[PDB]
């Protein structure tokens, strides 16, 4: 069924096959399947989407932080300062629990505190001296 | 050690520790000629199927034996060559000994010498060890003995010898004829009452003849020097204990 | 390699070569024990004898390697005698070198420390034993020690060993814990031998002859084995 | 008579790092616990040895060992692949630094010859690295009291406060708290002591330890009075009831 | 589908009186996938394509943007070389990703700086090895 | 067994599992692989001939020597590979003024080869006991040939597997059996240098992969009177010249 | 012995013609930490980012990412550091053998062919590892000037304006690759480093403590070069000066 | 059937005891030619065929001298011939100029048995395969003895080896108390050991050149009867 | 592998030995090179394969290697293997002129270290020389021109032209087309324009790229200045116009 596909847009149907198709494509680890499908023929552009930069994920965090209250006192880009390269994803999760820590005592109301808590409530938990090199 | 395991190569303890390229070497002996040791109560006695394997061969041209410096007998079983090597080490450190102490050689330390050649040549990876099973015996102001030899080194001191393709059979006699001996015999007596072994145990072999070898040495008659036997005396003997035996 | 070399260790963090190099002590069924005194001490070893024409004086499982000194054996004889014939070629050198002859501590600091050399460059096996020692030196008293294929060399109050070194010992140390001595009293090579043999036969149940036993004691200047008619002596007790 | 020059050890894996390097230090993690810390004016060494059955003695067999009268060592790892490069080490001070000047050696680099020792190992033909990694403590007067822990390959690290074996990191996650920049001796000892006391069950019976320092000079043991140019023994180990009363204050 | 060859590898040959037909295929891999079915009573030959010579590749892509602008003349000879290894089929994504670089103009405008970019982008992609010693 | 050559051949020094050893025997092929040589007994003389692979027109085919002296009176070809047969020439021709001096006579020439085929068996066991020098064997069939007092004009044909026999006529190469039997049904035993030197070259006309010239191949002779030499070669473009009317029909 | 001792694998070529051993080794380094290395017209620097930073962990005493070897050269160590003591133990005689025999200190050309030729030296005999090491070089002469070197664990040195080892590198030069002048005083060479490594490694936060450096100089007219491993509070100054 | 291991090398015991690689060697020399003999009480022989590539060519030499009171054949490889030959002319040469009491025939096979112990059990090295024959003459008269690469040499009246020899040896057997009974008569015996060699073969013309023979005696030094010399003797 | 004979010494069933005909199937992933005799002068060339213009340019380490006054040596493919071929050939030239009292030939050197190569692949416990070089210069007082080649296998082979490494086969072809053995080029210039353009189908014209040499009678050694080079590179490119 990928011998067939990648006829399928060659030689029988490909003086229209992908004519005004148009696909796209979305997948990890580009490294492990054929080299037959990413060449110029089916495919123009081996694009990436990288990890975010420090003022990529201030964006990333202010956005998902729409919706949550008349908050105040808040300087959310430090945040980014506290946090490596982690992802654009996984920054409404420290946008999340931070909510919740403070429903978890009732105060809707926010603050800055919880931020510098909840980002720490992810990798710390999720982390050898043989360093033989230099 | 079954296949994909550790017999092939020497020095690898299977894990039961056992060296299983050794173990194969005693079937080697075993697949090979008979021969005994006996302690007269004034000295020793060797014996040895000699095998026509063929009619070509000519009586008293070919021994089956090697000899120390001047007293201490050896003999041979299984391979021939093998055997023949160490006596070659046996002449010569005796020598080192002789030159230096100014005496001749005392048998426990003699072991104490070829008991660890063989038992170094076990060790490595890359030699073999010597498939035989050797006997030596001899005399001494301290008396005589007599010491087997296994490839491992696992040399003890019998009062009588066996190996080849006839132990049990053979061994047997030598535990049924000492019973009814704790005397412990003299010289000549013992020479028939082993020949009666020989040409016993070549019952397993009725295809083919043979003939064999005698050794003799003993304080009453050699002044406890090795040598052969001839004439009637053993003639006398091969006689007898075929006679006494049907 | 991984499982049949030496030079190179398992991926879990130890091997298994040597492992089996201590089982192979336990491939003859024997047992042994050794003891103390204020002068004396005593070794034994249960003999066995399949076909009966050996010469049960040339049996031995010990050597006396030198005055002042004493060993014995386990597992098989023919890897053994090399351990103690260098031994007793050693002892031609630290009196000819240093003067006087060798306490056990400093023989069972270098028996083993080569037998550590013969698991690093592995072209020589390693010696297929366990080994024991036994002295009467004039600073620490009669002691004791221990060797082995890798070399944890240990004193000792007293020992064990063979395929029953966990109940010998347990009808053994039943009592230091109870006499509160590492010492034993009793002191003259007489008494303290029924002791050994008294508390093993308790631990076995069997009984013996001269034929069968053996001893071994060190003494000042002294060492060496003797006549076990004195199996007797226990007889007067039930 | 030997025919194995062939280089264990030499064959990299693809991902680079080395075979059995990374499976020795995998018995010594395995193996028992130690440590050893640092002060301004003293150093200490300690650990357990485990004797395993009761009859046998537990004095003979000295897991801590001397080296120099300035310098002392322990490990905690295989044992027998201890006592016997120690016997080289100590040989090495004599010959490599004494005999050509006189003095005893600094510890800036009888560590590094030490390292030599066992690089020169995992290089040869047919022959396992020493599974142990040990660690030295000493004294100078270009530095003064200092402290080294080694590896079987040769990396040598300095440190200030470290465990290495079964429940080390326990240990180094213990220790930085309680630590402090300046803990002298009679509480380091005791933050030590401790620092072992929970890494063990069984007992901890005052002869069930060993340990020693390196302090300041004590002429006593030094025997031959009667030379102001013979400074003390620095280093002195200790006996089982002087720990046994630092041990009843706990 | 072994029944599906049979058929087939029986219809191929059992044809006989070939005086009109050339029944063949191609593919990508051969070399650890098909059977000894080889025979010349069964089939005959075995042409290769692969990679191209510089002055190979030389013959390809003015011929295509022959149909194209170029504002402005580029000498394309100096543009590549054989060391790279591209593939045939980077290079009408080359003639069109500066069209694209023009994509990104209001300029639909000709320049070979467009190509320098390109390169330098597509090849980013493509694999690089280590001049480790430097053999 | 399934495999008796692979699961036995890696170990160098190892009989097979059915008597004949196997690395001698992977280095007797290779001489066809190289390029043939050819050389004929003669009681005015002695001829030898090779081809020389002209590769490219680049080469100076001159250069090249698939023959050479070892003294005044002896000349050795080769065939298979080249590297490997200087050291064997630099040991034999070393014997021969060794000869010349120890007993200061000239040096025979079945004296010679047995110091030259013997030199080829130290790998594995040794020749006169002694241990052993390099690892593998090597490949090159050689034809030694040269004038005595006893026998005269011979040749041998050396094998790095020890062995060696007088032929009276002998090639090498891929082509030497297709051509072997064309000199068995040929050679008489009454000939001349010429005619010889005239039939050696049918064989090269009639073997050879591509049409030759003088830059194809060439000779070397053998006299009492001269010792030994080449055919430079207009020489060479001189009995290929007159060759033709003998096979005008 | 050969049957079983895997003594093959070492000193021998794949089928498609290449070495494996070498190409393991040179990538067993990426492992490790990283270092670089710039030749400015005045003077001569280096850097190290190591990656052992527990806060207990002595880091202040001396230092393992750089090493000398007389009193005007020095290099930029790479590798482990069981493999580096012994041909340093090898270098360090070589200037004291060869002032020892002509009165003079070392055309630098030289002694990196006598480095190397060991490491060659074993991947070609024996069935050994190499070393698994790659170094940097920094000296002066007088036939040539300045200089800097670069060399490898097979035994191919090579001469280098502005160098990265180690991990993460490829970029690192590609980080750079615009930014080197060929004017190149010092004080705008330092600035390029920090620039360099505060780009690439694993926390911006970079406590002096997980960085070693050095400077080389001319600061006698007509004198000798000042070999300056910088320190602590000296290394602080400048980190700090930059704002960050 | 299957592949073994156990072959790899010359230093392994098989499972039952056999050093397989060594009767592999033996294989070559049966798969070899054959070269026999028998003993007088006064004199005794070495006999051998020739064998060629083309008629072209001549033909091997396979009986070598060693001293005039003792001379060899083979049947097998010819290298290892040369290694003992120039080995064992060493042995006959020492004894003639330190004892010049000269060598006897036995001693000679009890100290080369021993030369291929010690190359079949060390590892480098190789065994030297053939199984050759050998005659001597002493005090004790003269002697015929064999050869392995055992080292099991064996003295005897007579001998075959090599491909086809069944027959030959098997007619020296039917053959026996005949041919041995004589003295000063050498060329009676050899024209039954002869027809001895004319058991199995094809041998379809005069067999001139491809034969040669050797002899001694109490008289006779040894000397290779070679040529039409020969032919008479057919 | 203290000997061993690991693979080196195991024959092929085809003949060939593996690690051989693998060393030279390595060679040619490294730069190519060139050599040229014409009437009276002797030329060679090379490449430097393209740096981030940080490959440093004033002390490189070349191709081209002196021995003496009148011999030099280029080579391809490995680098750390050559630099010791490179010592133990001049020391052997300064033996041969002491305890000879007289220079080397080229016939002398070439037999040399083609014959080292075999001892590298005829022992134990080696690996050979993954390496192919030629030689090139003039015999002492003799205008005669001769550069011989020379690889792992340990033969050499005399020529007028040659290439070894990268895309040989994409070049000498046009050498064997333009070179020929009727006529030599006249003097040195007209080699080099000869020798230049050949380069060029692998050359993306990186002027500085390509390093060059000439030999000349009476050991007048010289290389030459990337302009005097730059100005043959654009004069050639202008008789393109066609």
């Amino acid at each position: 069924v990928q011998r067939t596909m990648l006829e399928l847009l060659n030689q029988l149907d490909g003086f229209e096959t992908s004519k005004n198709i148009k696909i796209i494509m979305a997948t990890n680890r580009l490294d492990i399947l054929d080299p037959a499908l990413l060449r110029p023929g089916r495919i123009d552009r081996k694009i990436e989407f990288p990890p975010p930069s420090v003022a990529a994920r201030a964006e990333i965090l202010r956005i998902h932080s729409r919706k949550m209250n008349l908050t105040r006192g808040i300087n959310l880009r430090k945040v980014a300062e506290k946090m490596n390269g982690c992802s654009g994803a996984d920054v409404k999760g420290v946008c999340t629990e931070a909510g919740m820590y403070a429903l978890r005592e009732r105060r809707i109301h926010v603050t800055q505190e919880d931020f510098e808590l909840a980002v720490g409530k992810v990798m710390n938990k999720n982390q050898s001296v043989a360093k033989l090199f230099k | 050690s079954i296949g994909t395991g550790y017999d092939l190569s020497n020095s690898v303890f299977s894990p039961d520790g056992r060296n299983f390229q050794v173990e194969y070497a005693v079937k080697a002996v075993e697949n090979g000629t008979t021969s005994i040791g006996i302690k007269c109560n004034d000295g020793v006695v060797f014996a040895v199927e000699k095998l026509i394997t063929s009619k070509l061969l000519v009586p008293q041209k070919n021994v089956k034996i090697q000899v120390v410096d001047r007293h201490i007998g050896c003999v041979y079983s299984g391979l021939i060559p093998d055997g023949r090597h160490l006596v070659n080490r046996g002449r010569e450190e005796a020598a080192s000994f002789k030159k230096l102490y100014k005496t001749p050689i005392p048998i426990p330390a003699f072991a104490d010498r070829l008991g660890q050649y063989v038992q170094a040549h076990t060790l490595y990876n890359s030699v073999r060890p010597f498939g035989v099973s050797t006997i030596f015996g001899g005399v001494d102001k301290n008396g005589a003995h007599l010491y087997m030899l296994e490839p491992s080194g696992s040399y003890w001191g019998y009062k009588g010898a066996a190996t080849g393709k006839g132990r049990q059979s053979a061994k047997a006699e030598l535990e049924k004829l000492v019973d009814h001996h704790p005397e412990g015999l003299s010289a000549r007596e013992a020479v028939k009452q082993a020949a009666k072994i020989i040409y016993l145990a070549h019952e397993d072999n009725k295809e083919k003849d043979f003939e064999l070898e005698i050794s003799w040495c003993s304080l009453s008659e050699t002044n406890g020097l090795h040598k052969f036997v001839k004439g009637d005396l053993l003639q006398e003997a091969i006689d007898f204990a075929q006679k006494e035996i049907n | 390699g991984y499982d049949r070399h030496i030079t190179i260790f398992s991926p879990e963090g130890r091997l298994y070569q040597v492992e089996y190099a201590f089982k192979a002590t336990n491939q003859t069924n024997i047992n042994s024990l050794a003891v103390r005194g204020k002068d004396c001490t005593v070794v034994i070893s249960q003999k066995k004898v399949p076909d009966k024409l050996l010469d049960p004086t040339t049996v031995s499982y010990i050597f006396c390697i030198s005055r002042t000194i004493g060993m014995v054996v386990n597992g098989p004889i023919p890897d053994a005698r090399n351990a103690a014939l260098r031994a007793k070629a050693e002892a031609a050198e630290f009196r000819y070198k240093y003067g006087y002859d060798m306490p056990c501590d400093v023989l069972a600091k270098r028996m083993a420390n080569l037998s550590q050399i013969y698991t690093q460059r592995a072209y020589m096996r390693p010696l297929g034993v366990i080994l024991t020692f036994v002295s009467v030196d004039e600073e620490l008293g009669p002691s004791i020690y221990k060797t082995d294929p890798a070399g944890y060399y240990v004193g000792y109050k007293a020992t064990a060993t063979g395929p029953k070194q966990q109940e010998i010992t347990t009808n053994l140390e039943n009592h230091f814990k109870k006499s509160k001595i590492d010492h034993i009293n009793e002191e003259s090579w007489e008494k303290v031998v029924e002791f050994a043999i008294t508390h093993m036969i308790d631990a076995l149940g069997t009984e013996f002859s001269k034929n069968d036993l053996e001893v071994g004691v060190a003494t000042k200047d002294k060492f060496f084995t003797l006549s076990a008619e004195n199996i007797e002596e226990r007889l007067v007790a039930i | 008579m030997t025919d194995r020059y062939s280089f264990s050890l030499t064959t990299f894996s693809p991902s680079g790092k080395l075979g059995q390097i990374d499976y020795a230090l995998t018995a010594v993690k395995q193996g028992v616990t130690s440590l050893g810390i640092k002060a301004t004016n003293g150093v200490v060494i300690a650990t357990e040895k485990k004797s395993s059955s009761p009859l046998a003695m537990s004095e003979t067999l000295s897991k801590v060992s001397l080296l120099t009268p300035d310098i002392g060592a322990v490990y905690s790892g295989m044992g027998p692949d201890y006592r016997v490069l120690v016997d080289k080490s100590r040989k090495v001070a004599h010959t490599s630094y004494k005999r050509i000047y006189g003095e005893y050696p600094p510890t800036k680099l009888l560590v590094s010859e030490v390292a030599k020792i066992m690089q020169e190992a995992t290089q040869s033909g047919g022959v396992r690295p020493f599974g142990v990694s040990l660690l030295i403590a000493g004294h100078d007067e270009f530095n003064g009291f200092s402290l080294y822990q080694v590896d079987p390959s040769g990396s040598y690290f300095p440190w200030k406060a470290t465990a290495i074996g079964k429940g080390s990191v326990a240990a180094k996650t213990f220790l930085e708290k309680r630590w402090n920049d300046e803990l002298e001796l009679e509480d380091a000892i005791h933050i030590a002591l401790l620092t072992l006391k929970e890494s063990v069950e069984g007992e901890f019976n005052g002869d069930t330890i060993e340990l020693a320092i390196i302090g300041d000079e004590n002429p006593d043991l030094l025997g031959y009075t009667g030379i102001p140019t013979d400074k003390g023994p620095r280093f002195r180990k200790l006996t089982s009831q002087e720990i046994n009363d630092r041990l009843e204050a706990l | 589908i072994q029944r599906t060859m049979l058929e087939l590898l029986n219809q191929l040959d059992g044809f006989d009186d070939r005086g009109d037909v050339k029944v063949i295929m191609a593919t990508n891999k051969i070399e650890t996938l098909d059977p000894a079915l080889i025979r010349p009573g069964r089939i005959d030959r075995k042409i290769l394509f692969e990679n191209p010579d510089l002055s190979t590749k030389k013959k390809i892509l003015g011929i295509h943007t022959s149909k194209m602008n170029l504002s402005e003349d580029v000498n394309l000879e100096t543009l590549v070389t054989t060391k790279d290894d591209l593939s045939g089929a980077d290079i009408q994504a080359m003639c069109t990703e500066a069209g694209l670089l023009a994509l990104r103009e209001r300029r639909m405008q000709v320049t070979a700086e467009d190509f320098k970019q390109a390169k330098e982008r597509v090849m980013k992609n493509k694999v690089e090895e280590n001049l480790e010693g430097l053999y | 067994m399934f495999l008796t050559r692979s699961e036995y051949d890696r170990g160098v020094s190892t009989f097979s599992p059915e008597g004949r050893l196997f690395q001698v025997e992977y280095s007797l092929e290779a001489i066809k692989l190289g390029s043939t040589a050819i050389g004929i007994a003669t009681k005015e003389g002695v001829v030898l001939g090779v081809e020389k692979r002209a590769t490219s027109p680049l080469l100076e085919s001159d250069s090249i020597e698939k023959i050479v002296e070892i003294d005044r009176h002896i000349g050795c070809a080769m065939s298979g590979l080249t590297a490997d047969a200087r050291s064997m020439i630099e040991h034999a021709r070393t014997a021969a003024v060794t000869h010349n001096l120890y007993y200061d006579e000239d040096i025979n020439v079945e004296s010679l080869t047995q110091s030259v085929c013997d030199l080829a068996l130290r790998f594995g066991e040794g020749a006169s006991g002694e241990e052993r020098l390099m690892s593998r064997p090597f490949g090159v069939a050689l034809l030694i040939a040269g004038h005595d007092a006893d026998d005269g004009y011979q040749l041998f044909h050396a094998e790095p597997s020890g062995t060696f026999y007088r032929y009276n006529a002998k090639a090498i190469g891929s082509g030497s059996e297709g051509a072997q039997a064309e000199l068995l049904n040929e050679w008489h035993s009454s000939l001349t240098l010429k005619e010889a030197e005239l039939l050696v070259l049918k064989i090269l006309k009639q073997v050879m992969e591509e049409k030759l010239d003088e830059n194809n191949a060439q000779l070397s002779c053998i006299t009492k009177q001269d010792g030994f030499k080449i055919y430079d070669n207009e020489k060479t473009a001189e009995l290929i010249k007159e060759l033709k009317e003998k096979e005008a029909a | 012995m050969g049957s079983r001792r895997y003594d093959s694998r070492t000193t021998i070529f794949s089928p498609e013609g290449r070495l494996y051993q070498v190409e393991y080794a040179l990538e067993s380094i990426s492992h490790a930490g990283t270092a670089i290395g710039i030749m400015a017209s005045d003077g001569i620097v280096l850097a190290a980012e190591r990656k052992v930073t527990s806060t207990l962990l002595e880091q202040d005493t001396s230092t393992e990412k750089l090493y000398k070897l007389n009193d005007k050269i020095a290099v930029a160590v790479a590798g482990l550091t069981a493999d580096a003591e012994i041909l340093i133990n090898t270098a360090r005689i070589h200037a004291q053998n060869y002032l020892k025999t002509y009165n003079e200190d070392i055309p630098v050309e030289i002694l990196v062919r006598r480095l190397s030729d060991i490491k060659q030296g074993y991947t070609q005999h024996g069935g050994l590892r190499p070393f698994g090491v790659s170094f940097i070089y920094a000296g002066y002469d007088d036939r040539y000037g300045y200089q800097l070197y670069t060399s490898n664990p097979s035994g191919n040195y090579t001469g280098w304006k502005a160098i990265s080892v180690g991990a993460n590198t490829s970029a690192a030069q590609t980080l750079l690759q615009m930014d080197y002048k060929d004017d190149m005083k010092v004080d705008d060479a330092i600035e390029l480093a920090l620039k360099t490594l505060s780009k690439t490694t694993d926390s911006s936060a970079l406590t002096y403590d997980r960085l070693e450096f050095a400077t080389i100089r001319k600061g006698a007219n007509d004198g000798e070069v000042y070999q300056k491993i910088f320190k602590p509070q000296e290394i602080k100054d400048i980190l700090v000066k930059t704002g960050i | 059937m299957f592949r073994n291991n156990y072959d790899g090398d010359t230093v392994t015991f098989s499972p039952t005891g056999r050093l397989f690689q060594v009767e592999y060697a033996l294989e070559a020399i049966k798969q070899g030619s054959v070269t026999v003999g028998l003993r007088s009480n006064t004199h005794a022989v070495l006999v051998a065929l020739k064998r060629n590539a083309d008629e072209l060519s001549s033909y091997q030499k396979k009986i070598i001298k060693c001293d005039e009171h003792m001379g060899l054949s083979l049947a097998g490889l010819a290298p290892d011939a040369r290694v003992l030959s120039n080995y064992l002319r060493q042995q006959c040469n020492y004894s003639s100029l330190v004892f010049n009491r000269k060598l006897a025939v036995e001693r000679a096979g009890h100290l080369l048995c021993d030369k291929a112990q010690k190359n079949t059990q060390s590892y480098g090295g190789r065994p030297y395969g053939v199984g050759l024959l050998i005659i001597g003459y002493d005090k004790s008269g003269a002697h015929l003895l064999e050869f392995q690469p055992s080292g099991n040499v064996t003295e005897l009246y007579g001998t075959a080896i090599g491909a086809r020899s069944q027959g030959a040896k098997t007619y020296l057997e039917r053959t026996l108390d005949t041919f041995i009974k004589i003295d000063g008569n050498p060329d009676e015996l050899i024209k039954a050991g002869v027809e001895a060699i004319s058991q199995s073969l094809r041998d379809e013309s005069l067999t001139v050149d491809n034969l040669s023979i050797a002899i001694v005696g109490k008289d006779t030094p040894f000397t290779i009867y070679d040529g039409e010399a020969v032919a008479k003797y057919i | 592998m203290s000997g061993y004979d690991r693979a080196l010494s195991i024959f092929s069933p085809d003949g060939h030995i593996f690690q051989v005909e693998y060393a030279l199937e390595a060679v040619k992933r490294g730069t190519c090179a060139v050599g040229v005799k014409g009437k009276n002068c002797v030329v060679l060339g090379c490449e430097r394969r393209s740096t981030l213009k940080l490959q440093d340019t004033r002390i490189t380490p070349s191709k081209v290697s002196k021995i003496d006054s009148h011999v030099v040596l280029s080579f391809s493919g490995l680098n750390a293997d050559s630099r010791i071929l490179i010592e133990k050939a001049r020391v052997e030239a300064q033996s041969h002129r002491l305890t000879l009292e007289d220079p080397v030939t080229v016939e002398y050197l070439t037999r040399y270290v083609a014959g080292v190569q075999q001892r590298y692949t005829q022992s134990g416990g080696v690996r050979p020389f993954g390496v192919s070089t030629l030689i090139a210069g003039f015999d002492p007082r003799d205008d005669e021109p001769k550069l011989y080649q020379t690889e792992p296998s340990g033969i050499y082979s005399s020529w007028s032209a040659q290439t070894i490494g990268r895309n040989s086969k994409t070049v000498r072809e046009f050498l064997e087309k333009n070179y020929d053995r009727k006529e030599p080029p006249a003097t040195v210039e007209e080699c080099v324009k000869l020798t230049v353009r050949s380069l060029l189908e692998v050359v993306q014209t990186g002027a500085k790229n390509i390093e060059i040499t000439v030999v000349k009678p009476d050991s007048d050694i010289v290389a030459l200045s990337s302009e005097e080079i730059n100005q043959y590179v654009t004069q050639i490119e202008q008789e393109k116009q066609e």
